């Protein structure tokens, strides 16, 4: 099952709502996992499950979607969350990844 | 979840049906019973834990996942009976004494029934028998299944499907043979149609070489799922241990009621005494002698009768069901 | 108190199926492993269905491959038995000596030499006049009932009767077993893998028990285990001489 | 808590064969799934491969199968990795990563990571 | 004397008498 | 029609008799007779494990256990 | 037998013992997936036949 990120790229300000989409090929019913990749270090799980917040992460994050189209909703943008989004499936052995998305300070 | 190979199906055979029972515990002593089914209870279409749904294995070529709720599952042995919890494969009832124990799903007019043969026997704690526990009687320890949902009894070891093969990505016409695939799955082919081929293919594509359509095998590798080591199913090649889950219900040791029964009359008489014994139910009446020879006896007494039992110098001791152990000693009372 | 040591533990097992595997026109042999009653066997053709009727190419020549082994049940954790021999046993008072108007709470060892001691007092116990034993040389611990059964030694397993599922250990590896399950070539075409097997040994040993030496034992006496003792035992006169300050 | 630290020769020459080392401190090896991850610059991350700590089973990626192998060392709290015939589409940013969770292909831990280029 | 007791094979022969 | 098939008999060898130690967790029907002038013919159904002695004689005796194949032994002569 | 037209429902009842039976020399609760293939009389499915 193959991955098309979206959008690449996109540049906001502080306080701002993006809105980023994963696309899969093929029906992986609510199985995804989004990580936020912070640059010269590792990067750190978001949500799980595809709506679930992991413990830690900020509510203000929320994630949506079945089947083949899913959403994550960043809501009131903050500075130290420009990161590069990844969302990950784990149905299929291996797992695979994005081409990744780029979000920069206005 | 898998699909198995049910010994007893709705009507009369054999089936493949997808909530076969593997094996059915009875080691709780308050009749319930540990079932192992081949569907997943608890859990939704992506896997996570949520307690009104649960899953199973679909009929079609697509061979998907399908999902129904508890207001539609049964469990019944003779009659009906109380579903008390679950998780994943393991179920927990408690059932009336029968022959076999049977699952079924009720999904509107497609309703489908397993039956595999177990003795479940009405057993009972203590030495008394009972149909339901008195309000009043001793407290003994006991060993249930517990109600928590959160327990560990032990792991079972699940590893990688093998081929799961089918008749309908097959098709012959005018003396070929065809592979249909689904859209966006790759199915894999293995086949001798004279010399040995082996490739993965996602469109309509032919082959050559053979005629007759049962000669070849096509499977998707869908790694999406983990089986259970299970009897009714071809392995992968590579058979090695993956992964473990909990067995939940564990066998805990709690504190339960048995009944304390009605506390004999002792008629004295020289070197003997007379029990005078009523019990309504058959309860286990052992005595033995104090002496250098145990002399011992025991016999389950229904009814009202009496037992002439001889005492010595040395003395008798009797326990009449769960009482407290009574001790009896002769006189010299010679006449 | 005698002195106890444990051989292994019996209780219900649990007959594992592995999944047959098909390479259904080349060749398989026997292999061998250290698993608990491992027996495998190698048949000819079946050609087996599992759902769509098509699940072997090749038809002949369709060798398969069959295993069986077994492990211990899940709610084997606390229903089961262990296996125990007693040697010659050691009887422990416990005496209340009351000298005068000073009482005094001492136990002591029974053997003739050794003393107990309470703040001013010497006594010694010791031998017991009749030397006598409620415990045969095989005994069984099954959730506190002890068993007066002759059980078989290590490694000397017999199918149908207690003791044919050992191991030292609950969690131990080490598992060994012949408990005689036999392989028998399949004949229903879809796939299924037969097996014959004896009674489990362990439940003919729960039907045949017969009454607890807790109920049996005379002498006015009662059995206690972890570890195993024999409380409040009536017989033969002790010894006794105190060494009043 | 689980902590993971990467240790491997920075500089390789390639068709030689790759061995990277990651420790585990603070919890046993053989009760969690233990994994390898790769994330090539000015690229995305990928797969390579995961054991089981007391069972040994091995799941790798199916275009480096043949050139991924998976041991490890109860010993030395220890996992590795071997790569061999590297080329240099190889040069990646490798990350091993443990879970909270005893199987999960997400993992709640992971090391810093160590670089490792493949130039002659 | 045979130390086998049972086999499964039958007699092909017949002892004669006083022979 | 199918029919079940039980655990194969375990045969414990003795001067001019047999003994087969067997199980069965349902009542099953052993029928032998024996393959001289008098067949003596016994049959019982058997619940459980129970061990059975039987007498053979030089011209034979045929078991049959469960619904298997009628198996034929012989006796010897090891005095 | 028992017809349940809603609330009236009628019901009729003859007596007869109603046994289990089985075939071979074994006695059995369901079909095993495996055993001996035996010749024995059932009562056929199909409608169209006659007795
Ligand atoms: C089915 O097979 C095709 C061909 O191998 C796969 O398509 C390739 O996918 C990989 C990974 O996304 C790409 O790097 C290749 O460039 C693709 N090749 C072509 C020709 O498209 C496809 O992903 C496979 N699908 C499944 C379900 O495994
Ligand atoms: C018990 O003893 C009495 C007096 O000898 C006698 O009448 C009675 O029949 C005896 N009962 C039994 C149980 O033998
Ligand atoms: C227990 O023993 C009784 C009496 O021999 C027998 O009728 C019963 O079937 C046995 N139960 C089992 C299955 O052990
Ligand atoms: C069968 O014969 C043996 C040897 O004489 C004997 O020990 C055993 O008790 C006998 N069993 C029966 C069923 O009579």
């Amino acid at each position: 099952i193959q991955m098309t990120q979206s959008p690449s790229s996109l540049s906001a300000s502080v306080g701002d709502t993006v809105t980023i989409t994963c696309r899969a090929t093929q029906s992986i019913s609510s199985l995804l996992a989004w990580y936020q990749y912070k640059p010269g270090k590792a990067p750190k799980l978001l949500i799980y499950q595809a709506s679930s917040l992991h413990i830690g992460v900020p509510s203000r994050f929320s994630g949506s979607g079945s089947g083949t189209d899913f959403t994550l909703t960043i809501s009131s943008l903050q500075s130290e969350d420009f990161a590069t989004y990844y969302c990950q499936q784990h149905d299929s052995r291996p797992w695979t990844f994005g081409q990744g998305t780029k979000v920069d300070i206005k | 979840p898998y699909l198995g190979f049910c010994p007893y199906c709705r009507h009369s055979a054999p089936c493949f049906s997808p909530i076969k029972i593997e094996n059915v515990w009875d080691e709780s002593d308050d009749g319930s019973i540990r079932i192992q089914v081949s569907a997943q209870f608890g859990y939704n279409q992506a896997g996570t834990a949520d307690v009104t749904k649960f899953r199973y294995m679909s009929f079609d070529h697509d061979h998907d996942i399908k999902e129904d709720s508890m207001d539609k599952i049964a469990i019944s042995t003779s009659g009906p009976c109380r579903r008390l919890g679950h998780k994943g494969y393991f179920l927990l009832a408690q059932c009336p004494p029968g022959d076999s124990v049977t699952v079924s799903i009720t999904s509107g007019a497609s309703e489908n029934s397993c039956t595999v043969e177990k003795k479940i026997r009405r057993k009972f704690v203590g030495r008394e028998e009972y149909l339901f526990p008195p309000v009043h009687g001793k407290l003994v320890k006991c060993h249930v299944y517990d109600h928590l949902k959160e327990t560990s009894a032990g792991y079972i070891t699940m590893h990688r499907p093998g081929p799961h093969a089918y008749k309908s990505y097959l098709e012959e016409a005018s003396g070929e043979v065809y592979i249909k695939p689904p859209s966006g799955k790759n199915v894999t082919y293995e086949c001798k149609c004279g010399d040995y081929s082996t490739g993965i293919v996602s469109t309509r594509t032919k082959m050559n070489g053979c005629t007759k359509a049962k000669q070849c095998i096509a499977y998707k590798s869908d790694q999406t799922k983990w089986v259970f080591n299970s009897p009714d199913l071809i392995r992968h090649t590579d058979h090695s241990v993956q992964g473990k889950l909990h067995i939940p219900f564990r066998l805990t040791p709690t504190v339960c009621p048995v009944p304390l029964a009605h506390t004999p009359t002792v008629t004295k008489w020289f070197k003997g005494i007379t029990l005078h014994l009523t019990a309504t139910r058959p309860t286990l009446l052992t005595t033995r002698k104090l002496g250098l020879r145990a002399d011992a006896t025991a016999e389950w007494i229904t009814g009202t009768t009496s037992r002439n039992f001889s005492v010595g110098r040395e003395g008798l001791e009797y326990v009449w069901g769960n009482h407290e152990p009574v001790r009896v000693w002769a006189q010299e009372s010679a006449p | 108190t005698p002195s106890t040591n444990k051989e292994y533990v019996t209780c219900r097992f649990h007959t594992v199926i592995p999944s047959p595997q098909v390479k259904c026109c080349g060749s398989l042999e026997c292999k061998a492993s250290s698993k608990a009653d491992y027996t495998c066997r190698v048949f000819g053709g079946v050609y087996p269905f599992m759902w769509g009727g098509a699940q072997c190419f090749c038809d002949s020549e369709n060798t398969q491959l069959s295993e069986a082994y077994v492990e211990f049940a899940p709610d084997c954790t606390i229903d089961h038995a262990v296996a125990l021999k007693v040697h010659t046993a050691a009887l422990k008072v416990g005496l209340r000596i009351v000298y005068g108007n000073t009482t005094a709470h001492l136990d002591t060892f029974v053997n003739g030499v050794t003393p107990g001691s309470s703040r001013d007092l010497k006594v010694i116990a010791g031998p017991i006049s009749a030397a006598f034993s409620p415990f045969d040389h095989k005994v069984v611990i099954r959730k506190g009932l002890v068993y007066n059964y002759d059980f078989p030694e290590y490694g000397a397993m017999k199918p149908g009767a207690f003791g044919d599922i050992q191991a030292s250990s609950l969690d131990a590896t080490d598992i060994v077993a012949r408990t005689d399950i036999r392989l028998l070539k399949p004949s229903v075409k879809n796939i299924h893998v037969p097996y014959t097997q004896a009674v489990s040994g362990y439940e003919m040993w729960k039907n045949n028990s017969g009454r607890p030496l807790q109920e049996t034992a005379p002498f006015g006496c009662k059995i206690e285990v972890e570890p195993l003792r024999a409380s409040n035992c009536a017989y033969g006169h002790i010894p006794i001489s105190i060494d009043i300050p | 808590q689980v902590q993971l630290q990467e240790s491997g020769p920075g500089l390789v020459k390639p068709s030689e064969t790759l061995s990277l080392t990651c420790a585990v401190s603070g919890d046993s090896i053989s009760n969690n799934y233990w994994t390898w991850i790769r994330h090539f610059p000015g690229k995305g991350l990928e797969w390579i491969g995961r054991i089981y700590g007391d069972a040994g089973s091995t799941d790798y990626n199916p275009s480096l199968k043949s050139r991924v192998t998976i041991s490890m060392d109860l010993s030395k709290n220890q996992f590795s990795l071997d790569l061999t015939s590297v080329t240099v589409a190889d040069t990646a940013l490798y990350y091993c990563a443990s879970r909270t969770t005893v199987a999960d292909n997400w993992f709640d831990v992971w090391g810093p990571g160590v670089l490792v280029t493949v130039s002659s | 004397p045979p130390a086998d007791h049972i086999i499964g094979e039958p007699h092909k022969v017949d002892q004669e008498f006083q022979a």
